RNA sequence: GUCAUGGAGGUAGAGCACUGUUUGGACUAGGGGCCCUUCUCGGGUUACCGAAUUCAGAUAAACUCCGAAUGCCAUGUACUU
RNA sequence: CUGGGGCGGUCGCCUCCUAAAGAGUAACGGAGGCGCCCAAAGGUUCCCUCAGAAUGGAUGGAAAUCAUUCGCAGAGUGUAAAGGCACAAGGGAGCUUGACUGCGAGACUGACAAGUCGAGCAGGGACGAAAGUCGGGCUUAGUGAUCCGGUGGUUCCGCAUGG
RNA sequence: CUGGUAGUUAUGGCGAGAAGGUCACACCCGUUCCCAUACCGAACACGGUAGUUAAGCUUCUCUGCGCCAAUGGUAGUUGGGGGCUUCCCCCUGCGAGAGUAGGUCGCUGCCGGG
């Protein structure tokens, strides 16, 4: 009566802290906000973040419990 | 001892390494009987030592057990192949880990307390070391 | 519910399929939408 | 019973402003503190965390008044005319949490008026 | 206070027909009844069984 | 405005005198007087609901509010939405009014009563006042309806103490 | 490859803050035994049951207030290859 | 497919555990869902805060609707589960149809076929005083290629030429 | 000193106690007007300043709850070795969670009045 799995859907961080990523570059792949839209990041409609400029990756606290990722030129 | 019910009626056996991560000291007791090595304890096994340490205390003192049998096992029948699914839950155990204090006893003088301790510790199979509060 | 055309009252063509509850919304649907022929917004209806 | 604290529930309307609202130095915060009696203006920097221009109802200039609308029609007009002088042209208006209404809103009228693109 | 949604507020005066008191207090249901009490402001009137100085459990 | 005059004039000082406050801040005044209905029955037929609207209506001069059931109760018979009783919240000048009515005209028309029943105040210096029926309150004539409802009248304080409270109720004449 | 630096990630361990499982004690609303006018409504009774409440104590692949070692992604004007 | 085969069960998609703290990872391993729904249950503007308990109170009961108090969430989120969500992503109301047309730097995923995210540009709009948000829905299931047929459109072709 | 508005993982919160006020800020008074309540001028909005620090606010005090938190030890574990092996031991490096000594009743801006 078992048997059943969906695909593994590949979620987590798509570029590291310190890296260099160019505009439209996913971050981050998430179901919900485990990590927030920084500064110069999106949130797509399946929660992706993406960088919305050039510059480099930093995942950051917001305040105790969250997180966030920004990309600074 | 069995609980009233479960999340899931099919569980990973686990593993039973380490010291026990509490109950390593009496507590509620004088005298303790102390899992000495690792095994599983079946709750068949807890109530042959129970009875046998209660009637030698004569319904005397106080019988803590402190291990509960929290774990079901399955097993297939005699005649089926591997394969085909888990097989039905059988029992239940307490993986007790080495230094657990299984039994503790109080409310009867020393010399009781360490002899119905040695007639549980002959219902277990696991070897037993006697420790006082 | 049902798969829906609707076609543009002025430009003739129908290139916005939609979907309704026809229990609940029996009518013709009725919706203000961008027509690419005209490069405006005309009324469109539920054929 | 408990009386509402006026201010508190009105500090929580504001953050749900704050939450789209942000001045920057190229296009600053024009904030709106509101009283009983006076209301008071300042053109922030949230980057930054500086209150550039700023006016209120009781500063020594525009001491004239009929309707405490056309007080906070005063501050408008003085903190424009101040934020031209200081050479800061687009702001962005937050309510302070107040509804969009009555004082507040002849403030910004009045501000928008004068040299201040919102 | 919204408009064309409640009925009448319009002041009237309660009248104890025994004790013979009186006192204004508004409410809805007129009658159409003149008063002596302030007459200048003329209110309606509403005549009424014992009230809490007739009522014996009060006095 | 008969009764509030009243509370301005000889119950403020008279209260705060009582029991010594530091401030006429203190002084325990009426917030706000709540009538519920709690038309259950409505659940079977909408236009017993209406009648029981339009006759509190005319107990409070001002329409109320139709409340609707928050939880599905199989028990009832009821389920999420559905109308069931009617609230109203009298504040201000057309509240004392009601408070006045109630304890002037309303009350002495029931068959009998003890007073301030000590055993219904919530413990925080709300009373609430349980009413039987609906013909007590002179703007109905019960020959011009036909089911008796019934009613249910909390009067809201700001006194912090039961006994604050009781003594306010009191000299605003409530028995 | 190593060094240095930054980062994502919840395993081991641990813990009981949540969810489930669970022991003992104290408390305490009910229900069930036992007589009474009684409608066993409520008393006088209670370790026959029992839901919360706390105090102490356990427990978890599909619990987590926590949380490693490693491994992983990257940066370097580092040293080797 | 299959701890020989048959019989039984299963076959695609989503969520979790197994899964060894990136990603991925098997078994006729352990658990559940899907083959839709919604004209608002979408967009935007504004405003809001839930479960439960205690106490008091007509019908009224353990439990309906009032009122006060305590309550980080013990609720809710169309629907499984996980991850999220109280500046709410939960709950009201007003106006609406962006559940737009042309696209798309660049990324994720990936044998391929497919799948996913996307700032920004143009057209023309909705809401908003503005800032702005809006190319459906808290997110992740709700689907099926080609060939062949049907219907609508069409500044395309039309077997000497016009059709 | 106080009002406004920011930053900062609550060392910033909660709770308890005290003091303060025409300069603000509040409550507060009123509903004619703009604008409001699925009923309610409660709120929102508008116009006021008789009354009051009672509350919010501000300042001060405290460690009861929370929060923060070493050192040491221990669990675990990379690598390297051994055993009698449900598992356990040794070497090297890393090193928790709990508990604890301790810390905390914030700190750091800019603007207006005084
Ligand atoms: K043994
Ligand atoms: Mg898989
Ligand atoms: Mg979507
Ligand atoms: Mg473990
Ligand atoms: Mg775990
Ligand atoms: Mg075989
Ligand atoms: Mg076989
Ligand atoms: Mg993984
Ligand atoms: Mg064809
Ligand atoms: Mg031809």
């Amino acid at each position: 009566s078992n048997g059943r799995d969906s695909e593994s859907k590949r979620l987590g961080a798509k570029r590291a802290d310190g890296q260099f990523v160019t505009g439209g570059s996913i971050l981050y792949r998430q179901r919900g906000t485990k990590i927030y839209p920084g500064t110069n990041v999106g949130r797509g409609g399946d929660d992706t973040l993406f960088a919305k400029t050039d510059g480099v990756v930093r995942f950051e606290r917001m305040g105790r419990d969250k997180k966030k990722v920004s990309v600074y030129p | 001892l069995v609980p009233k019910r479960v999340k899931y009626r099919r569980e990973f056996r686990g593993n039973m390494r380490g010291r026990a991560k509490g109950g390593t000291e009496v507590a509620f007791g004088e005298y303790g009987l102390q899992a000495v090595e690792a095994s599983w304890i079946t709750n068949r096994q807890i109530e042959a030592a129970r009875i046998a340490m209660t009637r030698y205390m004569k319904r005397g003192g106080k019988v803590w057990i402190k291990i509960f049998p929290h774990k079901s096992y399955t097993s297939k029948p005699i005649g089926v192949r591997m394969g085909k699914g888990k097989g039905a839950p059988e029992g239940w155990v307490s993986p007790v880990k080495r230094g657990k204090i299984m039994f503790e006893i109080a409310g009867v003088p020393e010399d009781v307390a360490r002899e119905a301790l040695r007639l549980a510790a002959h219902k277990l199979p696991v070897k037993t070391k006697i420790v006082k509060r | 519910r049902v798969n829906i055309t609707l076609e543009c009252t002025e430009c003739g063509d129908r290139n916005y399929i939609t979907t309704k509850n026809k229990r609940e919304n029996p009518e013709r649907i009725e919706l203000k939408k961008y027509c690419p022929r005209l490069r405006r917004v005309t009324l469109h209806r539920e054929t | 019973i408990t009386k509402i604290d006026k201010n508190k529930v009105r500090k929580k309307r504001h953050a749900r402003v704050r939450s789209k609202i942000s001045g920057t130095e190229s296009r600053p915060r024009l904030n709106v503190f509101r009283s009983n009696k006076n209301i008071y203006a300042q053109i922030i920097d949230d980057v930054n965390g500086v209150t550039l221009a700023s006016a209120s109802n009781l500063d020594k200039d525009f001491g004239s008044a009929e309707s405490k609308v056309d007080a906070a029609s005063k501050v408008g007009e003085l903190v424009a005319k101040r934020a031209s002088e200081k050479g800061i042209t687009s702001v962005t208006f937050d309510r302070g949490g107040y509804l969009y209404h009555g004082r507040v809103k002849a403030l910004a009228e009045a501000a928008r008026e004068n040299g201040l693109e919102f | 206070m919204k408009t064309g949604i409640h009925p009448e507020y319009r002041p009237v005066v309660f009248v104890d027909t025994s004790t013979d008191f009186k006192f204004l207090s508004g409410s809805t249901k007129s009658s159409s009844e003149t008063i002596k009490w302030e007459d200048g402001n003329e209110y309606p009137l509403l005549r009424v069984e014992i009230s809490s100085d007739s009522h014996p459990f009060y006095t | 405005n008969r009764l509030k005059d009243q509370y301005l004039k000889e119950i403020v000082p008279a209260l705060m005198s009582k029991f010594n406050y530091d401030s006429v801040m203190e002084v325990p005044k009426i917030d706000k007087i709540v009538i519920n209905t709690g038309v259950g029955d409505a659940t079977a037929n909408a236009k017993v609901l209406d009648s029981a609207v339009e006759e509190l209506a005319l107990i409070t001069g001002q329409k109320p509010v139709i409340t609707k059931a928050k939880n599905s109760i199989a028990g009832f018979r009821l389920r999420e939405g559905m109308p069931i009783g009617a609230k109203v919240t009298l504040r201000g000048e057309r509240m004392y009014d009601f408070l006045d009515k109630l304890v002037t005209v309303s009350l002495p028309r029931v068959r009998d009563f003890r007073g301030v029943s000590k055993k219904a105040f919530d413990g925080r210096g709300n009373y609430t006042l349980g009413v039987r029926e609906q013909l007590i309150f002179p703007e109905i004539d019960y020959d011009q309806v036909s089911k008796v409802r019934g009613m249910d009248v909390v009067i809201v304080t700001t006194a912090k103490s039961d006994e604050e409270s009781h003594e306010l109720l009191t000299q605003l004449g409530m028995p």
